[PDB]
């Protein structure tokens, strides 16, 4: 009972300190920057071959190779330039919710409702793709696998916790706890030393991969957070929730900078991605179309559209040349 | 362990027919394209035929076009080469090579052990400058060969392959496009080139690097090999 | 003046022996999209129209006498 | 003498002027309905099923038939004064679209049979060939309409106005009677039998089902069959009567000819209503199309 | 009693953070998006001769 | 596809696509059903021809040249709103209710109410199974059906009591285009597969009728 | 009289019908009027053998 009072006063101290740092909103300082106009993006490629809903997609580090997981139980690696299928990996469980690509192109980790993160080796001497390691230890559905190196991966689950794994040994090196709801997404910072995870408790909190410490927590959303992605400089991140609102939080100021809500938007955000410059905030919505937000003025700088069903995944190449979108209509479209 | 073994060699009379079998054990045979390469006595390597994965696309060399035939038995993991009429030119060590083609693949990594066949009594021309190069260990060696056309495709890839045939062994892939090191080769090897002139450099040469070096083009069929540069010590 | 989507023969049965004295005109229609047989129709001086049998020699005689004038 | 006198054709301007308004009304209704069906189907590519493809082809056929109707109305007013070229062209278009409509109705029937009767069997998977089935039907319709293009001209009579009739030589009558076999076998009998078989077995399966919407489906099937019969059976019965009369099977007289001509006119008017009635029976009788149409109007 | 003991401990670390005014943070994010603005093929369309797609 | 290597890469892609389409053909002869219900309600022992194969549990029994795949979602113990949309394309929902449990009956009704009116399952027909007739028949005599349902007013006979429970479950439908196929089952019943088969065939006709435009 | 000057050049392949009108109050000279397949009407000389040829061929 006494500690409960201590908990409350600590929140008041944080809120007062957080409010005292606020001097001017982001939309008030950059009011003199000229708008970026209309970003009209045209479909350049249409990747077909999936026979079920597409739930995840990750870009290769060379901005040419893609990976996509679907309910059909197939894992396809695409040549994004010539639309050729490089690999086709049959999964054990057809219920895959996330699917990641290694930064070196050697491995692919891709898992889901089976509570297991399966890692596949592409550069094998036998010419086929084999299941190198199956990571187990999560009691809930898996989401947002992210490779750190060729032998280190961070995973998120519905156990209200995320885990840091060692692919060689197979043991859970570090476990990050503190969420009070299913964790739906995570993103790795460019300096590969920090990451943020968005959970169902309407809170995203910054975690340290080396120490396993919740350095900071961020609030403001009214519903569960569905997606997250860092600003390109690794000093801010953007979240997407079922509240049909996008928000930009700053790690140094510990306060949200601006909101990306529009009166015509009803359905929540599914995916969040940034451009190479950090100016266009692309977000996928449940009303079958993606919107491009000017991340500095909260102005809709065009709409992608085109898809027939809910857009479930977004992806921007490392060089920023193209944007890949996946939806439940079993089609991947590449925009530019 | 990847292993290709060939059988069916021997002494045959002119005008007869022989069949060579290449049984594979250690890799997914049904996904690889298999070539036949023959090496005449102390003359050099020469491409013969190629069958695609699934027996879809089949090619033959102009020398033995319409005379040889290639067949693929995926369930049995065996590759055949039936020769109808044999002259005195057919005598050579026939090798069995696997090839897989996709973005970023290595289509000439593994060569078979080879079988010896003895018979009793337009194209891209690649030329190698020299035939014998004496050198001592620790000295960098540069090997260069030219070509008729420009192997640099409009896609940005240059189709040049460098092989090393140690004495008494089978050729081994070192560089497969212009500078892409093969799997398991030492990092001291490096390659370069510009369109029609290419160079292979070996820094900090070791005693086991001696042998005959061949440069081959894969820009267009039929595949043509170089004259062959021999390193002496 | 009338209309029709089915052209039909202009005679159901024919006679032979119409007297020239009572003939004002004679019309001969060869086989075609209308009928598969030749039709001979004599319009008399009183307005009555009488079909004739083309095969009968009488029709040929009447026509030749009419032409001779 | 009266025993042997020419049969005088009988006409009535009272109906000649009324047929023009009937044809104009059917033209307008078919135009509007088929245009709406096309717009609703082609506006949104989401949920484009086999039935949508069949309906789109059927709407195209009906729209072309309706688009040819006005020239036919003017011809009925004053006979074919438009020349031989337009006779051939309009006749080809009309007959091509007639055959296309009938065969598309048969295709829709087979599709529904495969979807309902063999819902549990693997044969239903064969109903994904809509594009090539429709293309084959259009090709067969084009093939069956060749005689119209080959053997048609403006025939001038002496007691009747010019007509866009056939000219096949001295025996044009008998050849025309034989050519009548095609529209009566590939145009009535074969499609009628296919529809009867398919919808009869469909009804047998539905009646034993336990759905809540079985009854509406059965009523719609009955309406489809009855509309097809009402549209086409009278015309083909009159055509068979004419064919029997020409062959001396039924004794021939002037009055019987007049009766058959009047029947032919009335039954042509009756059959021309298929273009108007198809959009209501096949397209707007389902909730999907009505919801789409309401969506577009916004 | 043993569950919320760590809760106040986490809030103790989360309160001792060297915070920065949002005015400075907003300018820093503005500078980065303006500096690395010539290398964004999405904000400014790439020439058709340099478009791999 | 100009270079020799790129020609074989295109051949590899086309060979991959053939197997992708072939696998899709073999994935159309199976019926995907969803198993739901409270614990100890017989949701794992419906059909004695199991042939099964913590997380998701599959069951792939076959009947009358048709493959039935049953997915048991119990044991996840997470928020259903995040992964229940994966089963949006299931043919039907199989719900198991234990009539002898008077305390979990209200818990079962909450489960049925949430699932039936879910936005993803607004058109998926439900095959509701009422288990353990004999156990319920003996239980009602010892304790009348009034502690669980105080609003009951009809006779205490088995026929009226069992039908009263059925009416409550169907009172939560509240939607068109959805039909609830009920059936009373016991422990010693072998024809559960037959009951599922006829319901699934009946559900397919309703969806086919809407697609064909007849309704 | 429905004819002033007679025509020529009418082949049997273009004639659809022939009407022969005898002398009377309408006209004192016999007239022959041929209806061609194109609807045009051509006046023919009754004394010309061509008319007799056409008529006799038609009657056969």
């Amino acid at each position: 009972d006494q500690l409960r009072q201590e908990a409350e006063q600590l929140k008041n101290q944080i809120r007062d300190a957080r409010k005292a740092c606020a001097d001017a909103t982001l939309s008030q300082i950059t009011n003199n920057i000229d708008p970026v106009g209309r970003i009209q993006m045209r479909t350049r490629r249409t990747l077909r071959g999936h026979l079920a809903k597409i739930y995840a997609m990750h870009w290769g580090t060379d901005s040419r190779l893609l990976v996509s997981a679907s309910q059909d139980g197939k894992l396809i690696i695409w040549d994004s330039y010539t639309t050729n299928k490089v690999h086709a990996i049959p999964l054990r469980s057809s219920w895959v919710m996330t699917c990641a690509y290694a930064p070196s192109g050697n491995y692919v980790a891709c898992g889901g409702l089976d509570n297991i993160c399966s890692i596949y080796n592409l550069k094998t001497r036998e010419g086929n793709v084999r299941v190198s390691r199956e990571l187990a230890g999560h009691t809930g559905y898996l989401s947002c696998c992210r490779f750190l190196d060729d032998n280190q991966i961070v995973t998120s689950s519905g156990d209200t916790t995320c885990a840091l794994w060692d692919i060689e040994t197979g043991q859970q090196t570090t476990t990050f706890t503190g969420h009070t709801g299913d964790v739906m997404s995570l993103s790795l910072a460019p300096d590969t030393r920090l990451f943020v995870s968005g959970a169902c408790d309407a809170s995203a909190k910054l975690w340290d991969v080396r120490e396993g410490m919740c350095r900071q927590t961020f609030t403001g959303h009214e519903s569960d957070i569905n997606a997250i992605c860092f600003f390109p400089n690794g000093n801010a991140f953007a979240t997407g929730s079922d509240d049909a609102t996008c928000r930009l939080f700053d790690l140094r100021a510990d306060q949200e900078l601006m909101t990306y809500s529009h009166d015509n938007i009803i359905c929540g955000i599914t995916s969040v991605s940034f451009s190479k410059s950090g100016r266009l905030l692309l977000a996928g919505y449940d009303d079958f179309n993606c919107n491009v937000w000017d991340a500095l003025k909260a102005d809709r700088a065009g709409v992608l559209a085109g898809h027939d069903n809910r857009v479930s995944c977004l992806g921007v190449t490392d060089d920023g040349m193209a944007v890949a979108t996946g939806s439940w209509d079993s089609f991947l479209k590449i925009w530019n | 362990d990847v292993q290709l073994v060939e059988s069916g060699g021997g002494l045959v009379q002119p005008g007869g027919s022989r069949k060579l079998s290449c049984s594979a054990s250690g890799f997914a045979f049904s996904s690889f394209g298999m070539h036949w390469v023959r090496q005449a006595p102390e003359k050099g390597l020469e491409w013969v035929a190629y069958i695609s994965s699934g027996s879809g696309t089949i090619y033959y060399a102009d020398t033995v076009k319409g005379r040889f035939t290639i067949s693929r038995d995926d369930p049995k993991n065996t590759l055949f080469l039936q020769m109808t009429s044999l002259r005195s030119e057919d005598t050579a060590m026939y090798y069995c090579v696997r090839s897989i083609y996709y973005y970023g693949s290595s289509p000439f990594d593994f060569w078979g052990q080879g079988t010896t066949l003895t018979v009793s009594s337009s194209d891209i021309v690649m030329t190698q400058a020299t035939s014998s190069v004496p050198v001592t260990p620790g000295e960098s060696v540069s090997i260069s060969c030219r070509s008729s056309k420009s192997l640099l495709h409009s896609n940005g890839n240059t189709y040049l392959y460098w092989f090393l045939q140690r004495p008494g062994q089978s050729p081994q892939l070192l560089i497969y496009r212009m500078s892409n090191l093969a799997s398991g080769v030492p990092d001291r090897f490096s390659g370069s080139g510009s369109g029609t002139a290419f160079t292979l450099t070996i820094s900090r040469l070791e005693a086991e690097d001696v042998g005959v070096y061949y440069c081959m083009q894969h820009l267009e069929y039929p595949l043509t090999f170089g004259a062959g540069t021999k390193l002496e010590l | 003046a009338p209309l029709a989507t089915e052209l039909r023969c202009q005679c159901l049965q024919t006679l032979q022996g119409i007297h020239l004295k009572n003939i004002q005109s004679v019309k001969v229609k060869s086989p075609g999209p209308h009928c598969a047989q030749t039709e001979v129709i004599a319009t008399l001086k009183n307005g009555q129209k009488a079909c004739l049998n083309p095969a009968s020699p009488m029709v040929k005689k009447i026509i030749e006498k009419m032409l001779k004038n | 003498l009266l025993d042997a006198a020419p049969c005088e054709p009988e006409s009535l301007e009272i109906n000649k002027y009324f047929v023009v308004i009937i044809y104009a009304l059917v033209f307008l209704l078919s135009l509007l309905g088929n245009s709406l069906v096309m717009l609703v189907i082609l506006y949104s590519r989401v949920g484009r099923s086999v039935t949508d493809v069949y309906l789109l082809n059927l709407a195209l056929a009906d729209l072309l038939f309706a688009l040819t109707l006005p020239i036919w109305a003017a011809s009925k007013v004053n006979g074919w004064i438009f020349g031989t070229f337009l006779c051939k062209v309009v006749s080809l278009l009309k007959e091509v679209n007639f055959y296309s409509g009938i065969l598309l109705l048969a295709c829709i029937s087979v599709d529904r049979y495969l979807a309902i009767v063999h819902a549990t069997r693997t044969l239903t998977q064969k109903r994904y060939l809509v594009k090539f089935i429709c293309l084959s039907i259009w090709g067969l319709s084009l093939l069956l309409a060749l005689p119209v293009l080959l053997f048609r001209r403006t025939v001038y009579s002496s007691n009747v106005s010019p007509a866009c009739y056939e000219d096949m030589g001295n025996n044009t009558a008998n050849w025309r009677m034989l050519l009548r076999i095609l529209p009566q076998s590939f145009g009535f009998i074969v499609p009628l039998l296919i529809m009867l078989f398919c919808y009869g077995f469909t009804l047998r399966t539905l009646f034993k089902a336990h759905m809540g919407q079985k009854h509406r489906a059965m009523r719609v099937i009955f309406a489809v069959v009855l509309i097809f019969l009402l549209c086409w059976l009278p015309y083909n019965l009159v055509l068979l009567a004419d064919t029997l009369m020409r062959t001396q099977v039924i004794q021939e007289t002037c009055e019987r000819r007049n009766h058959i001509d009047r029947a032919l006119d009335a039954t042509e008017i009756l059959g021309i209503l298929h273009s108007c009635l198809n959009p209501l029976i096949y397209a707007f009788i389902g909730q999907k199309f009505r919801h789409g149409l309401l969506k577009i109007l916004a | 009693i043993a569950q919320a003991r760590k809760l106040v401990e986490q809030l103790k670390m989360e309160a001792n953070i060297d915070r920065i005014k949002v005015s400075k943070a907003a300018a820093d994010l503005m500078a980065y998006c303006e500096a690395h603005a010539k290398e964004d093929p999405l904000l400014t369309p790439v020439p058709a001769s340099e478009n791999p797609f | 596809t100009l270079s020799a290597e790129e020609r074989a890469a295109l051949e590899r892609s086309k060979a991959i696509e053939k197997n992708l389409k072939e696998d899709g053909i073999s994935a159309a002869k199976d019926v995907k059903l969803l198993l739901l219900g409270a614990d100890n309600s017989g949701k794992s022992t419906i059909v004695k021809q199991m042939k099964i194969i913590t997380g998701i549990v599959e069951t792939h029994f076959t009947f009358k040249n048709l493959h039935f795949r049953l997915f048991d979602v119990g044991g996840q113990r997470s928020e259903r709103k995040k992964w229940i949309h994966c089963f949006e394309d299931v043919t039907a929902i199989i719900f198991c209710v234990d009539l002898s449990d008077y305390n979990r009956m209200h818990e079962s009704l909450m489960l049925f109410d949430s699932i039936c009116n879910n936005k993803f399952f607004i058109d998926t027909s439900i095959i509701l199974f009422l288990n353990k007739k004999d156990l319920f028949g003996e239980k009602i005599k010892k304790s009348p059906l009034t502690i669980c349902f105080p609003e009951y007013t009809g006779p205490n006979t088995y026929e009226d009591a069992a039908a009263y429970i059925q009416a409550q479950f169907e009172s939560k439908n509240r939607s068109p285009n959805k039909e609830i196929y009920c059936h009373m089952t016991c422990a010693t019943d072998t024809n559960n597969a037959q009951v599922i088969f006829d319901a699934v065939t009946d559900i397919i006709i309703a969806n086919n009728l809407r697609g064909c435009g007849l309704y």
